């Protein structure tokens, strides 16, 4: 999964 | 609610105490307690109210994905019938993240983006909206799909114009908001190009940036710098 | 309760479903609902039950540490005075905790044990009371802390009997029970010298036994022989 | 922290 903050 | 009786003040308290304990549905409801005072808050109370509901959504969209998975392998060809078991359980945890996601766009609807006039304060509001209603869309099946697709679109957009015109390329907030807006393109928009271009642009002029910055802003900005990094390596 | 209308078999089945998705509260209910049907527990039901409900205990017992800690520190000569809200935070967690270990003690009681004639069963039941009981004790502070106390030690005691009777000194049920009576001796009765005498002794007849199992009987003895080791290695 | 199953 991609990375988000 | 039940926290109409605490002080304000204890309730960020306790919510630092149950970051500290790893207890996040606690901290949520505490800081949900928080906002429901009515009075505009702190840039380190955004951050426990983000962090809070992150860790909370986080686990439930895990647990959905499992869930989801096991359903998808029972509905193969070869896939021995076992009931309805599998759907309804990822039902539950689908309406408890739904409930969720209410939650936090209710608090932010009533009344935080209304009140939020400095654009530090109205750019991360109006990206924890796109970042809910993104994760609405996720688990989105019926004739709402699009609307919801829409209104998490329309919320980064609207926070994308105001990051462009009142921020500097490397504030963190910015940075953010377009890593997030990144992956709403890829994952939810379809449209890996949009996503990956947003991306790109957004490191380069960070980039370009990070001369005017302290040692600790450039910890900070480069921190993000580096998800945008790894996002653009997984889709290229 | 909320399960009563669910079929035993589709809680079973969500109680798998809840564990592979790290979901241990939903895991927990799910089981408690499946317990209050009224029939015995198999093997892999017992399983499921014990492991639930160490995950959600776990992570409370794990929280009321940390805040315990806090709590510690702020009593402390030149610690600057807080107010209450530590301490309540601190009560909240122990209350929802001693709440988990009562609907574990109520199941054992109406009426897993007085039902469970074999001795693997009645052996798991009585170290899971003692083990309950032993969380109990590890928060207590009344008029009651002894009988606490008391009641692990009762518990422990009356399986340490039956397994030593009944079942081989490799068997996994019985060297767990030994592994965690062992912790109570050393953690909750001040008595480290009979935790590690027990440990040992427990260890030791084990590993003169070993010579009679399959290698997959021999994988699962050696894996709580080798707890047994690490405590004991932490303890001397 | 102990060991315990
Ligand atoms: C003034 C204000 O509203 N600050 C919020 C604060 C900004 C820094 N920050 C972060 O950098 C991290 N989280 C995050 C970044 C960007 C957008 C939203 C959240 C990234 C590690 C924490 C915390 C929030
Ligand atoms: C027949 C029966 O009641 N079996 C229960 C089963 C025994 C094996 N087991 C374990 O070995 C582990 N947990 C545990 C061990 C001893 C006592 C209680 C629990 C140790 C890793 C799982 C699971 C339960
Ligand atoms: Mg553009
Ligand atoms: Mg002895």
């Amino acid at each position: 999964f991609p990375a988000t903050v | 609610g039940a926290m109409g009786s605490m002080e304000r003040a204890s309730l960020i308290q306790k919510a630092k105490l149950a970051e500290q304990a790893e207890r996040y549905e606690d901290m949520a409801a505490f800081m949900k307690g928080a906002v429901e005072k009515g009075e505009e808050l702190s840039c380190e109370e955004r951050n426990l109210l983000s962090v809070a509901y992150k860790n909370v959504v986080g686990g439930q969209r895990a647990a959905w994905r499992v869930l989801s998975s096991i359903e998808q392998k029972s509905n193969e060809e070869g896939s021995e019938e076992k009931g309805p078991e599998v759907r309804e359980y990822r039902e539950k945890v689908e309406t408890e993240l739904q409930g969720v996601c209410d939650t936090v766009l209710g608090l932010l609807d009533s009344h935080l983006i209304k009140e939020a006039g400095d654009a530090e304060s109205r750019v991360f509001y109006l990206k924890m909206k796109g970042d809910y209603y993104r994760y609405l869309a996720e688990v989105a099946t019926g004739d709402d799909k699009k609307r919801i697709i829409d209104s998490a679109r329309s919320a980064y957009q609207e926070a994308m114009d105001i990051s462009k015109k009142e921020m500097p390329p490397t504030n963190p907030i910015r940075l953010g908001l377009a890593l997030n807006f990144s992956v709403f393109h890829y994952e939810i928009a379809n449209s890996p190009e949009e996503a990956i271009s947003l991306a790109k642009t957004t490191f380069d002029e960070a980039m370009a940036d990070l001369h005017t910055l302290s040692e600790d802003s450039y910890k900070d900005s480069t921190l993000i710098m580096q998800l945008l990094r790894d996002n653009l390596t997984l889709w290229t």
